[PDB]
């Protein structure tokens, strides 16, 4: 359980679906023989057997693998993480991947540290597009405590119209007001929050100074026909 | 209202103006509402012509025969109300009670009451049942009468519902109450003869397990022996000690009755022999003695204080053992489209909470294989927290209309008390809900923090925190927020929920569910809550409250640097709401709340005219002044104030999102946090 | 100790009360307290002894003699017992407390009560007096200005703006301005009136000032009516003047580190006897000569320990 | 089928999800003791999957 490590972690030939769900399989039963207590070896005879298996105990056979090898190939665990979802993202493999990174933070030993960056951009993309909304909130909250950066709030009010949530979008255009400024303020979430009254003077402010953006065309003829007012659009 | 408003010439005006739309639909409810309405505020505003330029019998009876003639515009409308009510029942009982209340002793009262008593439906007035028992000692023969004709309409239907507020009225203190109500008791007695000797044998047991003989002296003797030695007390010493002479005349029965026989059964009939050699001259060794007996039997009594763990009910009460098969229901539970549900037996066993206020947890056995908690207290006042019960619905009625109040899908829990006597009741217990003490508490040493890491470093800053002045406690207060951490309390939610989605969902039902009573209780005046009052539910995260008895100058009395804090701004409840800002679930939660609780006049004045004219629960107005017209006067104006929102600037009527406003800056700055008593802990 | 003319004394936490020299920088003693805080530090004028003012207790020290003992301690007064007022000599006493009283006090007197009372309708910040008993001028929680007559009551309420909280008031010698500083950096600026013998003091609106914005702690004027400072809670001081309000020197003692803030405030203020000279207290325990023109570090004095909110001072030359 | 099961879901017209709510234990043991305790009680909770009455007529 020493020597044969390096072998189902460097693979990258995975293309059909049946090789990328029958290698977290196979891992799920690498983890079970690397853990000293007898517990995790019971499962291994009904692995087998039961088909599902590698999606009961995958959460135990992680954290007492990790903690066992002398700190010298958890990077290429590392490596093995972050090269399974570069490319071909399969829906179910980047849920088991995400529920990997979920058993260790409830511990005393601190969050896996993949990317020295405990998971924020890698695992949240793939969770935005496996539509997973209760995960996408979670990393703002690193992002907040990690020092405030003009990409992190233009990103929540794409996660809140699929929320239906009105009221955590809300709290986000007065909080700019007196912390903020005017100049980080875009018409962005004046569009997506279905208002169009107290936005036309900004889009007046907006599209006089520079020249005609044809995306800020598109959502001024909106403040015409969204209120009723078919008389100066036909102009 | 909006050009002219109210004055002795509009007055016969709106009368025809609302008569008006009378004539066309009868079946229409506002013209017998609104109507009404108008005809109910004319003798409040009589009265206060009244009392603010006559009094402030010759103006009595010119604003009596006055009445009289606006009497048959006020009468008839609340009926047609009451009649075609269908649900909101909560308004159109009590507005013809209240003028009954006031001049009940009429003829026209009298051939008023014939029409609406007996032409009413029977699942109408199932709801004020423990509300029309207080005014038993009414001294007009027409007013306080009426309710033993009222009892035979009520009771003949449904009379499970009927005994729980018929047992506190049997226990009253002087003799010309409770005449009356063993009379009620009598004639309650004509329909099986089951249920009222039985439900007395079941009431005086449990209050027999509620509260033990030993538990009082402690009390009687901390009472009658400090009085005695501090405030110069004669001739009350002994009032004090009656109820525990009063006592001992019963005999014991059992085997902790015989154990108290033989444990201190000895000195305490003996005793009042050395009171009856005190009452003679006055001198002190005839009395020294009765002292030394009290002081030995008071160490005694205190030192098997913490040997009470765990009871056993064949000890205190036994009598829940020998007959069974009763049909004792569950309490509180009683609905009139429901079938009934019984309770087999009590159990033998059950887990005692240990406080310092001593209470205890205490379960039922139902019919459906599922088990019932519940909490008993004693000595204690929730006479005036049962007040504040009945409109915790009323609000979940009153939110099923607009479409704003249903897009949010409130879920406020409540429950019922149950009287027991003048100082001890019973507690609706939630199960499967917690405090907050419990939860960082135990946290806490989870990651080798002890609890006073926060105080002990201000003690080498300041030690003298509870006595310094205004501008000195400004710098020590942020040295517990801008040094040390903030999401501590919000790790401990994540080390319960099982998966994320209903995570979030049960740290935002803890944010948007505290912002529903902090306006209420802004009406209703709350103020120096201790976090253990706080009810928060281990599974779905719903924020509720106890402990409303200090209300309306009570809390305002005390000299130990009263706040005017009325909802919390720790660091704790700062950083459970999220990262947006500080009006994403509060700003929004509040919008919605302000024209619910508005413009609905009817439901929001038709609860405060109960416990504050019951004369069994003025002596919260009692307890201010160390009389009662000039305070029940202005408590109604400052409620009238705080609904209108003209409290800090009276030219003109702010709307809804300044008042929101109004309700944020007063608590944020640090000037009105400084000003607070050590239990409040500012630190936290 | 007595024969000094420049009289500083600095009061702490630890129960220790530190007389403090000017150009020789020897520690003198240190005077121990009975389990209470000193709330008020004032050198009485007649240059033997020194006032104070505390919670539920008014003592006064002894200048001349080393490590006194209180004689005469005036009790009967609690809950917060903050501003004081003397006589130009040193025989009157006024205390001011939040009961909405207005006590009249003397050391010479045999009962150990006050006077008369003046009831108001907000707990009181600050007392302001004439030197030969003859106005009181006093600032509450509400924002009413009181001007009151010892003989006649003579009021005068004046309410500038609701939602303020005054934390001092002062008036120059010559008795022609005065300065409101609220909580929020609102200065009032009123002008007076030379009225001796008929109390006219008709008072101007000159010029409103927001100058700062986080909270302030005390204002005063320059003795020899030329310049008013002003000190807040953000760390810094922006002295100004009274003819043409031109920013002569901010004294800064701010940090600049992000990652450590609350090191000590500007507490207290003196001018020196040619406006040159100030002294500074702070809650960094390093008791700095700061300059009015200049501004920079003149000498340094790590004495204390602890925290230091008001001082005692007097150029009786 | 696809084409009008479409049309029929279609031509009643939209419907609100808080009138129809109107008509109609894995991470908790953990976060009380520690991982020296949990390794031994998972693997039964990693057997009771199987005692739900679909996997256990071949093995």
């Amino acid at each position: 359980s020493t020597i044969n490590l390096q072998k189902a972690w460097g693979a990258a030939r995975r293309v059909s679906k049946d090789d990328w769900l029958e290698w977290l399989r196979r891992l799920s039963l690498e983890l079970l023989k690397d853990s000293s207590s007898p517990s995790l070896r019971s499962c291994w005879a009904l692995a087998q057997a039961y088909n599902p298996m590698a999606r009961d105990l995958f959460n135990a056979a992680f954290v007492s693998c990790w903690s066992e090898l002398n700190e010298d190939q958890q990077d290429e665990l590392i490596r093995s993480i972050e090269l399974a979802l570069t490319s071909q993202d399969i829906a179910e493999v980047t849920q088991t991947l995400l529920n990997l990174a979920e058993f260790m933070e409830h511990s005393d030993k601190g969050p896996l540290p993949l990317r020295d960056d405990n998971g924020i951009v890698l695992l949240g993309e793939r969770a935005a597009k496996c539509r997973a909304y209760a995960k996408a909130l979670h990393y703002k909250e690193l992002e907040f405590q990690k020092g405030p950066t003009p990409a992190i709030l233009e990103s929540l009010i794409s996660i809140n119209n699929k929320l239906q949530q009105p009221e955590a979008a809300a709290g986000v255009l007065e909080y700019a007001m007196k912390h903020f400024g005017e100049l980080e303020i875009q018409a962005t979430w004046y569009e997506k929050l279905h208002e169009w009254e107290d936005a036309l003077v900004a889009y007046d402010k907006k599209m006089d100074t520079n020249k005609d953006d044809p995306e800020l065309m598109l959502g001024r003829m909106r403040c015409l026909e969204a209120l009723g007012e078919w008389g100066q659009l036909h102009q | 209202l909006n050009l002219q408003g109210i004055n002795e010439s509009t007055i016969p005006k709106v009368l025809q103006y609302y008569s008006a739309a009378t004539e066309h639909d009868r079946s229409w409810y506002k013209a017998w509402h609104a109507w009404a309405v108008m005809n109910f505020e004319a003798v409040l505003h009589y009265k206060h012509q009244n009392q603010a330029r006559d009094e402030k019998k010759k103006v009595t009876e010119d604003l009596s025969k006055t009445l009289l003639m606006y009497t048959v515009p006020a009468v008839q409308g609340f009926f047609r109300s009451i009649s075609l009510s269908r649900g909101n029942n909560l308004q159109d009982t009590l507005r013809v009670l209240t003028l009954w209340f006031d001049y009940g002793h009429w003829p026209d009262v009298n051939e008023a009451l014939v029409e609406g008593v007996k032409a009413i439906q029977i699942d109408t007035w199932l709801q004020v049942i423990p509300q029309l028992i207080a005014r038993i000692d009414t001294p007009r023969p027409l007013v306080g009468r009426l309710i033993h004709q009222l009892l035979t309409d009520i009771g003949r239907y449904h009379p499970q519902a009927l005994i729980y507020p018929l047992t506190v009225a049997s226990k009253s203190t002087t003799t010309a109450r409770h005449n009356a109500a063993n009379k009620i008791l009598k004639n309650m007695c004509e329909h099986s003869n089951t249920l009222v000797q039985q439900a007395m044998m079941v009431s005086e047991e449990l209050i027999r397990v509620a509260i033990l003989w030993h538990e009082m002296w402690h009390e009687g003797l901390e009472e009658a022996s400090r009085l005695y030695f501090g405030e110069r007390n004669v001739k009350g010493m002994f009032e004090v000690l009656e109820p525990l002479h009063a006592m001992m005349e019963r005999g014991p029965q059992t085997l902790k009755e015989t154990s108290f026989n033989q444990a201190y059964g000895r000195d305490l009939m003996e005793a009042q022999e050395w009171c009856r050699k005190y009452m003679k001259s006055g001198n002190v060794k005839d009395l020294t003695q009765a002292w030394d007996l009290y002081y030995h039997v008071f160490r005694r009594i205190s030192k098997q204080l913490p040997q009470l763990t765990s009871l056993e009910l064949q000890y205190v009460s036994p009598k829940l053992l020998m007959c069974r098969d009763l049909e004792l229901a569950v309490p509180g539970t009683y609905d009139p489209n429901q079938p009934i549900i019984r309770i087999q037996s009590i159990a033998p066993s059950l887990q005692v909470i240990t406080s310092k206020q001593r209470p205890r947890k205490l379960t039922l056995m139902g019919s459906n294989g599922h088990e019932f908690v519940f909490l008993l207290k004693g000595h204690e006042d929730l006479r005036q927290d049962e007040r504040v019960m009945q409109l915790f619905g009323l609000v979940n009625t009153l939110l099923a209309n607009d479409p704003t109040s249903l897009r949010k899908n409130l879920s406020i829990q409540r429950y019922a008390v149950i009287p027991l006597s003048t100082n001890s009741g019973l507690i609706g217990w939630v199960p499967h809900c917690d405090t907050l003490h419990a939860l960082i508490r135990d946290y806490r040493e989870k990651k080798k923090i002890l609890l006073n890491i926060e105080h002990r470093i201000m003690l080498r800053m300041a030690p003298d925190y509870d006595h310094l002045t205004l501008m000195q406690k400004v710098e020590v207060f942020e040295h517990a927020v801008n040094n040390t951490a903030g999401d501590d309390l919000a790790k401990l939610l994540w080390l319960k929920s099982p998966s994320s989605e209903v995570w979030f969902d049960r740290r935002t039902n803890y944010t948007r569910s505290l912002a529903v009573m902090s306006m209420v209780g802004y009406i209703l005046g709350l103020g120096d809550r201790h976090p253990s009052n706080l009810m928060l539910d281990r599974l779905s995260g719903k924020i509720l409250h106890i402990d409303f008895g200090d209300c309306f100058e009570v809390a305002m009395t005390r000299e130990k640097f009263p706040e005017k804090i009325p909802f919390r701004l720790t660091r704790m409840l700062t950083n459970a709401m999220e990262v947006t800002g500080l009006d994403g679930n509060y700003r929004i939660t509040c919008h919605t709340v302000m024209e619910v609780l508005r413009e609905h006049k009817d439901s929001v004045m038709a609860v405060l005219e109960a416990f504050v004219y019951d004369p069994l629960l003025n002596w919260r107005l009692m307890d201010t002044n160390t009389a009662l017209n000039k305070k029940a006067i202005q408590i109604i104006n400052r409620v009238r104030d705080k609904l209108t929102g003209r409290d800090f600037s009276h030219d003109d009527t702010l709307d809804v999102p300044t008042q929101v406003e109004l309700l944020i800056k007063q608590a944020t700055s640090h000037e009105n946090l400084c000003q607070c008593y050590i239990g409040w802990c500012p630190f936290w | 100790v007595g024969s000094d003319p420049v009289i500083l004394a600095t009061a702490g936490y630890d129960h220790t009360v530190r007389f403090w020299q000017a150009h020789s920088g020897i520690c003198t003693r240190t005077v121990q307290h009975q389990d209470s805080q000193v709330n008020a530090l004032e050198v009485t004028p007649d240059r033997s002894m020194i006032a104070a003012a505390g919670y539920q207790h008014i003592r006064m020290y002894d200048l001349n003699s080393n490590n006194p003992n209180p004689i005469i301690s005036y009790d009967g007064v609690n809950k917060n017992i903050a501003s004081v007022g003397f006589h130009e000599d040193g025989r009157w006493m006024y205390t001011g407390g939040e009961d909405c009283t207005a006590r009249i006090w003397d050391l010479r007197s045999r009962n150990l009560q006050c006077q008369r009372i003046f009831q108001v309708n907000a707990p009181i910040n600050c007392v302001c007096l004439h030197p030969n008993q003859a106005e009181l001028i006093v600032g509450d929680q509400s924002g009413a200005i009181h001007i009151w007559d010892l003989k006649t009551d003579h009021n005068e309420q004046l309410i500038p703006e609701p939602e303020v909280s005054i934390t001092s008031a002062h008036i120059d010698p010559d008795a022609s301005y005065m300065a409101a500083v609220n909580s929020t950096g609102n200065c009032y600026v009123w002008n007076l009136t030379g009225g001796i013998g008929d109390e006219v003091t008709q008072l101007i609106p000159k010029t409103k000032i927001p100058a700062h914005t986080r909270y302030a702690l005390q204002c005063r004027f320059s003795p020899d009516s030329t310049l008013l400072a002003t000190c807040s809670a953000d760390q810094t001081c922006k002295i100004w003047r009274t003819s043409n309000f031109s920013l002569m020197t901010e004294l800064s003692i701010k940090s600049g580190n992000p990652g450590e803030s609350s090191r000590g405030w500007m507490w207290g203020c003196a001018f020196s006897g040619d406006s040159q000279y100030i002294v500074t207290a702070s809650s960094d325990n390093l008791a700095r000569l700061w300059c009015v023109e200049t501004g920079e570090i003149k000498r340094e004095y790590g004495g204390h320990q602890k925290a230091v909110v008001c001082l005692a001072f007097n150029d009786s030359v | 089928t696809r084409r009008e099961a479409i049309r029929v879901l279609g031509l009643l017209g939209a419907l609100d999800p808080y009138k129809h709510k109107v008509n109609i234990e894995m991470l908790v043991n953990m976060g009380n003791l520690p991982l020296d305790e949990f390794y031994p009680a998972v693997s039964m909770v990693a057997l009771m999957r199987i005692f739900r009455d679909q996997s256990l007529s071949h093995h």
